């Protein structure tokens, strides 16, 4: 499976942005797809994980009114893979958010660990100056 | 009439391969059609009638099926003698027209 | 680590198959050529589980219930035709005259009917349509029946009625119907969002060329659907999603009179005309035409991108092939369906289209030879009330595509409607891994094996248990039978005597999957595992009738001594 | 082991009548369809037309302006004539036995065809 | 009559007008049995001339002492008196094992 | 079909639906056949020791079925309590 | 035969409703048209008789 996401923006401060992320190669109805962000002061830390099959959305504490998240509808291609995608928009950004958004897609369907990001793309790079 | 048009057009195969044609017709015929075999210096000879059975002394490699207006004819471990122009013909509506023809070719 | 074999019974699992099906009716005597005692009756409320996570793959153009339609009503219809009078003694030769009026349709044919008294020859005096009577002779007035001397006219009985009546079909113990309930589904591909249907909807089998009378609409948009949108005579089947009207009338009043064949046999036959020689005139609103032509041509633009449209009549040539042919009233309306298809689209007279129409008796169905039906004339006008519902189109070069009504043998007529409808055959048994040692149905299926595997009880309590039909559904049940007690065999001999749920104890080799219990029980459907061990069935199989029943025999029967 | 066999002139210019006979060996003719058949250079087998039996109904291919006349003349030969030929009408013409019957094998289907005779013009 | 329900059990299985029907008359009776050792089966009690099922006997179907309905009583006028409840019978019976199943080992040895 | 049914319902009601060679509860009448083990596993084939009993066998089997599996299965169900 | 008394038992018979009756009815009339079926047809003798 693969995730694809657009290139590197730069932004002022105030603004607002919206990042997309597309998959191929597996079924992204079933497998709940998570943003993690690089921060360059500070190191890595989680944004949040939606469910497209409900649609549920859990955040960290820290971005409620910062971050909010959808998601497009699969298309099937084959009777177990299909294409898709997923957006993050963030609003009010800051200096301090300059960094590198990742996507990642789940490990489980089901069991223990099913939150936990498992398949990564190559990141996209947000510049705030 | 019924136009009736088959492919490919022409063919070339060796001694043992598979060979497939295809007749297609502008209208269903129901399974009235027959395959026919033509050589050089020689009348055309009936390969298969009625679309799926074969003729009285008709080596059994020859294998014809299809319904509607859709049939083919496969021939299963091409003979040196099976080198001739594959032709169909409708049965149902009079004039029972022909078709173009398939050359099959060494 | 330490794994064991354990068998799974009742298991959503199921591949493609090919079987007979049950014909159901809806419950509601009539006689109706398609013989309502030889259907059940229909369930009063169907069950349709909206199966989740399932995404099958649906083909209407390889499609066998299509052809067991096509079978089916065959069968039916010769089945209803089988007691009905032969009419041998009507080959006669007829002495034809042109009736005194449309000129020359209808010709006032006497001919001698010698009856079974055998001691009387009566001249008897006839009117036929022109398409049934063929010169026999370079005398203008010696005619016969067209089809009478190449085979055996069957009359209908006039008890019979061609009413088209909504026919279910219904699967069999062992078998499911999986249904694509999207709204813009194209025959050939995955369907997003499948349900599982013990019966279809209701179909009416209507019998037309050129064009789909009656039926089910699209949802969303005019869908067009080919299997491969190339190759060219291959038909174009469009499905709309409003419906024009053919309102048709023959005005011409006829009486009926009966002429004795034998004793309690009679040929029905045309005995005058009462009032004027009109035509049957079809009307078809042009204004809802225009739009129908151009909400297709639309899509046949988008599909063949913007070429040139051309809609032009089919290639000239008999009536009954070229024309359009109902199925209304009793009386079988032969059509030239030619103002419908005149128009170039690229990029003013009347408001109503007058299609001529012409009316045959004596006919060839199912596109079969030898074999000819004789349809009595009904008494009075026959004033149809249709509702155009689909076309089918084919294909013929200045850039332009040339579209023609066209069509096929009538299993063209029910691709249109079993476009969203599977049969798959289900196979109960699967094994997995275990840590242990000695909704609906298929509702669970697209879930992942966890929490599918407490649903096996309902799968397996629904999935297992005269005349031509009679015969069909005696084979059907008694293979049905087999196929469980070949499940109850392979549990017995697998020492599972009632578990649905069995334990084996033997060992998990890691040259099947290695992956680990998380893995297996996890992130999988039951597809995707009996896909991937598909290869090893047969070895795990062996694994656990001969390692284990046997010495597990061996033993017990040790432990008494 | 019923064969067939064509002749006739191998030339006639247009619009006089071209005449061939075709001659049944091996048995006299049956009740079975006979069936005049051409293939013109570059095109199809095109049908023209039939006689059934020893004198009886006959039919021919509507698409010829009622240029053509089939008669049986000898119980083992059959006649075609075909009225005002043209440079249009060049081929090769077969004769042809046509079964009625589904009991037997070739059931409507050309079963026994002629060797053919090359008509120009 | 509890004892003698054994010998009511080894005799559920013994063209032309009597052509069609003698077989269908075996399919007929193969199948009734059929139906009836799966009905057993999911139920849970192969193997078993009668088995006891977890299910409360609610009492409003019949307000009566073990020693009247099974002295007094012959097994017809039993069936008249619970005919009306048999639906409901059977329905908790097949909840109760699937209850008494799936959380029993299903998951605990899964 | 109903030749496997017959054979595995006899098996049923005999509660050995699972076992090839199923241990019974009837003591060995001696008319039947008052024979040693040697006499009998020794000396006979299936098919003479088959045809020396056959109402004897019916006899077998109509107490095998009425009694021994009947009386040891309703006794469990009032002995659980 | 194997009959066996049944002790104890007190049915309500009622023919004039059996279903073997009609059983047999609809048998007999299959048997009865089954085997004239194949047999020859006497249309030719309705000629007036002198
Ligand atoms: C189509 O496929 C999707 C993808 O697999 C399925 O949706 C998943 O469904 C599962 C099962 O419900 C969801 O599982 C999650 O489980 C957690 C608890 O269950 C685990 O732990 C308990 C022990 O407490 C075990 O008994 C159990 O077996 C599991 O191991 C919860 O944390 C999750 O809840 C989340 O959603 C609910 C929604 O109301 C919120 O209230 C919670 O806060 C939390 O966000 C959850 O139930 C799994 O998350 C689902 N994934 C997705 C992407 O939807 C579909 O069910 C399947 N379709 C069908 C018909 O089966
Ligand atoms: C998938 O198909 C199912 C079954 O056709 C749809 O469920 C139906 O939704 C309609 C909406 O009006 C209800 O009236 C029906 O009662 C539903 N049927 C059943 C059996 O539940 C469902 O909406 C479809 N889902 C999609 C396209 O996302
Ligand atoms: C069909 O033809 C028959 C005879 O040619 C017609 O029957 C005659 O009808 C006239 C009508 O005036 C009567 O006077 C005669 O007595 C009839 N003759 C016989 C012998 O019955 C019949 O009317 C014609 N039908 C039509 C519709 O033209
Ligand atoms: C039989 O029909 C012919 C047709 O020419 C007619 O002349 C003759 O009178 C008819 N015979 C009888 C007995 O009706
Ligand atoms: C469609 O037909 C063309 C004919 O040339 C063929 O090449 C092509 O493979 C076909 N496509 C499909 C999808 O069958
Ligand atoms: C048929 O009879 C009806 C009687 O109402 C009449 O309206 C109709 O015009 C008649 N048909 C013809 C063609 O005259
Ligand atoms: C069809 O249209 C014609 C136009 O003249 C009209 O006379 C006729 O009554 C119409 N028929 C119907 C059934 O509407
Ligand atoms: C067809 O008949 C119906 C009968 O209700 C009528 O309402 C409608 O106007 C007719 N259509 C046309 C095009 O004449
Ligand atoms: C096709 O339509 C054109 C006009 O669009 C016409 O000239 C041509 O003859 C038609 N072809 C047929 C009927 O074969
Ligand atoms: C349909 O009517 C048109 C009117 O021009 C005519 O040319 C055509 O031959 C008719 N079609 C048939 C099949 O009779
Ligand atoms: C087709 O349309 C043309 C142009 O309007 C017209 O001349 C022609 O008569 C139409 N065809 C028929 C069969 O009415
Ligand atoms: C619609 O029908 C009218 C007559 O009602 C006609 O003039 C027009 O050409 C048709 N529309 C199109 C797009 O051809
Ligand atoms: C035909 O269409 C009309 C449009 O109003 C609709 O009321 C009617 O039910 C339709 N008939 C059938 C049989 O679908
Ligand atoms: C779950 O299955 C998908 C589909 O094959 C695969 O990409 C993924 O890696 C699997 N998960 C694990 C943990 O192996
Ligand atoms: C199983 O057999 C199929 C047959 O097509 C083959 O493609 C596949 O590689 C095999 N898988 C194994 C041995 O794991
Ligand atoms: C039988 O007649 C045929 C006619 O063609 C001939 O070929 C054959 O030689 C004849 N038989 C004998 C024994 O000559
Ligand atoms: C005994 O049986 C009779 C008849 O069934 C019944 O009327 C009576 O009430 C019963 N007595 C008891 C104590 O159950
Ligand atoms: C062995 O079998 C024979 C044959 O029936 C019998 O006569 C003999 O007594 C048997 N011997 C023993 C020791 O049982």
């Amino acid at each position: 499976g693969q995730l694809v996401q657009s290139g590197a923006e730069l932004k002022k401060p105030g603004a607002s942005v919206k990042i997309s992320c597309k998959t191929s190669g597996y079924r992204f109805n079933f497998y709940h797809i998570n943003w993690i962000r690089q921060t360059a002061g500070r190191g890595p830390e989680w944004m949040g994980w939606i469910s497209p099959y409900s649609g549920d959305k859990n955040l960290a504490p820290a971005f409620q009114d910062r971050v909010i998240m959808t998601t497009d509808t699969e298309v099937p291609v084959t009777s177990f893979t299909s294409t898709g995608a997923a957006y993050m928009e963030i609003r009010n950004l800051k200096f301090d958010d300059t960094g590198t958004y990742f996507c990642a897609k789940g490990l489980l369907r089901d069991g223990s660990s099913t939150w936990l990001p498992y398949l990564w793309g190559q990141g996209t790079l947000l510049t705030v100056s | 009439d019924i136009q009736m048009t088959q492919s490919p057009s022409s063919l070339s195969a060796s001694v043992g391969d598979t060979v497939t044609i295809t007749c297609q017709a502008r209208h269903a015929v129901g399974k009235n059609l027959n395959w026919y075999q033509q050589k050089p210096g020689r009348g055309p000879q009936l390969l298969i009638y009625m679309a799926s059975s074969r003729h009285s002394g008709v080596p059994s490699r020859f294998r014809g099926s299809g319904s509607g207006r859709e049939f083919t004819l496969t021939i299963n471990n091409l003979q040196p003698e099976d080198f001739a122009t594959y032709s169909c013909q409708q049965g149902y509506t009079y004039p029972w027209t022909f078709g173009q023809g398939t050359k099959v070719e060494m | 680590e330490k794994l064991w074999v354990t068998v799974y019974y009742g298991v959503p699992v199921w591949k493609d198959a090919e079987t007979t099906l049950f014909c159901a009716s809806d419950a509601k005597e009539k006689h109706n050529v398609w013989a309502t005692h030889a259907c059940v009756p229909t369930d009063p409320n169907p069950q349709e589980v909206v199966l989740e996570n399932v995404t099958e793959h649906f083909n209407m153009w390889k499609n066998n219930m299509v052809e067991q339609m096509q079978t089916d009503i065959i069968s039916l219809w010769d089945q209803s035709l089988k007691p009905c009078v032969k009419l041998t003694p009507l080959c006669v030769t007829l002495n034809c005259k042109d009736v005194n009026a449309e000129r020359g349709e209808i010709k006032n044919c006497s001919f001698n009917i010698t009856t079974e008294l055998r001691d009387k020859v009566q001249k008897v005096y006839a009117l036929f349509y022109k398409l049934d009577v063929v010169p026999i002779d370079n005398n203008n007035t010696s005619y016969r029946l067209i089809s009478c001397d190449t085979s055996v006219i069957t009359q209908a009985c006039p008890k019979i009625s061609f009413e088209p009546i909504p026919i279910h079909y219904c699967a069999p113990a062992g078998f499911a119907i999986l249904k694509c309930n999207d709204k813009t589904f194209n025959g050939k591909g995955p369907c997003k969002n499948v349900s599982t249907v013990q019966c279809t909807h209701g179909i009416r089998p209507v019998v037309s060329t050129q064009l789909l009378l009656n039926g089910s609409l699209a949802e969303e948009e005019v869908v067009i659907r080919s299997d491969n949108f190339t190759n060219n005579a291959k038909t174009i089947i469009v499905q709309l999603k409003e419906s024009v009207e053919i309102n048709c009338t023959r005005p011409n009043n006829y009486t009926r009179k009966s002429i004795r064949i034998g004793p309690g046999r009679a040929f029905y036959t045309m005995g005058e005309i009462i009032g004027d020689i009109r035509q049957a005139h079809c009307n078809i609103s042009r204004a809802k035409w225009n739009d129908t032509l151009k909400q297709i041509v639309i899509k046949l633009r988008e599909q063949f991108e913007n070429k040139t449209i051309v809609f032009n009549h089919s290639s000239g040539g008999d009536p009954e092939i070229v024309m359009h042919s109902f199925n209304c009233g009793g009386e079988f309306f032969y059509c030239n369906s030619t103002q419908l298809f005149n128009s170039t689209w690229n990029n003013t007279e009347g408001n109503t289209i007058t299609l001529p129409c012409r009316i045959k008796q004596i006919i060839n169905m199912w596109q079969r030879v030898g074999q000819a039906m004789y349809a009595p004339p009904i008494r009075g006008q026959i004033r149809c009330s249709s509702n155009i519902t689909g076309l089918l189109l084919t294909r013929d070069e200045n850039g332009t595509e040339i579209f023609r009504p066209g069509g096929g043998d009538m299993r063209d007529n029910w691709r249109s409607e079993l476009y969203k409808y599977k049969v798959v055959k289900i196979e109960p048994l699967g094994v997995a891994p275990t840590r242990c040692k000695r909704r609906g149905f298929l509702g669970a299926a697209g879930s992942t094996m966890g929490a599918a595997s407490m649903t096996l009880t309902v799968q397996a309590r629904n999935l297992l248990s005269l005349g031509v039909w009679g015969i069909k559904q005696l084979q059907a049940r008694v293979l049905a039978v087999e196929r469980y007690l070949r499940d109850q065999q392979l549990l017995g001999i697998w020492g599972c005597s009632g578990k649905l749920i069995c334990t084996t104890a033997v060992p998990w080799n890691a040259s099947w999957s290695n992956k680990s219990l998380d893995r297996i029980w996890n992130n999988m459907t039951w597809m995707e595992w009996e896909r991937e061990i598909d290869n090893y069935t047969s070895e795990i199989y062996t694994l656990i009738e001969e390692s284990q029943n046997q010495q597990e025999k061996n033993e017990q029967e040790l432990l008494c001594l | 082991q019923v064969q067939l066999q064509e002749s006739g002139p191998g030339l006639v210019k247009p619009s006089e009548t071209l005449s061939l006979t075709c001659t049944v060996s091996g048995g006299s003719i049956d009740d079975y369809f006979w069936n005049w058949v051409r293939q013109p250079p570059g095109k199809p087998l095109e049908c023209i037309g039939y006689i059934f039996g020893r004198g009886g109904g006959t039919k021919y291919n509507p698409s010829l302006d009622n240029r053509v006349t089939i008669s049986t003349d000898t119980p083992n030969q059959f006649s075609l004539k075909l009225r005002s030929v043209t440079v249009a009408d060049t081929a090769i013409y077969y004769c042809a036995r046509w079964n009625l019957y589904d009991d037997d094998f070739g059931y409507n289907s050309f079963a026994v065809w002629g060797r053919g005779v090359l008509v120009t013009v």
